[PDB]
């Protein structure tokens, strides 16, 4: 006999990426200026999800 | 790095004066035109393919050696997933730093 | 897993194919060996000597192109 068998195999998934400033601080220009004292946290975010 | 070009040129000496053999028992000699000739049957092909056009074969060989040799004294991006790994280890030492 | 391992060695002399009559005559599954007193053909795993007949040999050409032809003669059962 011959038989036809179906596979299924995921092969990539969803590209994302965020604002650091946005997402944490969002318009306030004081949380901003708070927010570059923790310097190399978000550079080093974008470079893994990019 | 001494102790991995010994191994490498090892691997290389046996595979060209015993064949297929020094991975599954001992070493067994044999003469590189029937290596060459089995191997030729393992592709599906006769052995007289080989046997009447041998030295062709070897100029092909020699040639294709030596257009090797000739690309690698060239640009860059041939090794490129090494040196790339080599960076990022660098790179993630220098963060540590600076935090 | 159980394997199969070769044991015990043997040195013999070879050559690439025979020349019988102004033809080239090559194995079809094994190597030409020299015994010391004849010309026989064998398996590579196993040593199993066998009298070169026209069944497991074939022909191609003519004994001027090879390198290391011999002369020998090949058997027909006729
Ligand atoms: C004959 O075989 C032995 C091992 O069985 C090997 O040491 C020797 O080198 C062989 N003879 C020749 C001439 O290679
Ligand atoms: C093969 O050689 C062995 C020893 O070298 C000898 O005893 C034997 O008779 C030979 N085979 C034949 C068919 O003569």
């Amino acid at each position: 006999s011959i038989s036809i068998t179906t596979e299924v195999m995921p092969v990539s998934m969803a590209k994302t990426s965020v604002d650091c400033n946005m997402y944490i601080c969002g318009d306030s220009t004081e949380c901003a200026n708070l927010l570059l004292q923790y310097g190399s946290f978000c550079t080093q975010l974008n470079r893994a999800l990019s | 790095d001494d102790m991995i070009a010994a191994y490498t040129a090892a691997l290389v000496s046996g595979t060209a004066t015993a064949g297929w053999t020094f991975g599954a028992g001992a070493a067994l000699q044999i003469p590189f035109a029937m290596q060459m000739a089995y191997r030729f049957n393992g592709i599906g092909v006769t052995q007289n393919v080989l046997y009447e056009n041998q030295k062709q074969i070897a100029n092909q060989f020699n040639k294709a050696i030596s257009q090797i040799q000739e690309s690698l004294t060239t640009t860059s991006t041939a090794l490129g997933k090494l040196q790339d790994v080599v960076n990022q280890n660098a790179q993630a030492l220098n963060t540590l730093v600076k935090q | 897993h159980v394997t199969y391992v070769p044991s015990q060695e043997r040195n013999f002399t070879t050559a690439p194919a025979i020349c019988h009559e102004g033809k080239a005559y090559f194995p079809r599954e094994g190597v030409f060996v020299f015994n010391g007193t004849s010309w026989f053909i064998t398996q590579r795993n196993f040593f199993s000597p066998q009298i070169i007949t026209t069944d497991n040999t074939f022909v191609s050409g003519n004994c001027d192109v090879v390198i290391g032809i011999i002369n020998n003669t090949v058997y027909d059962p006729l």
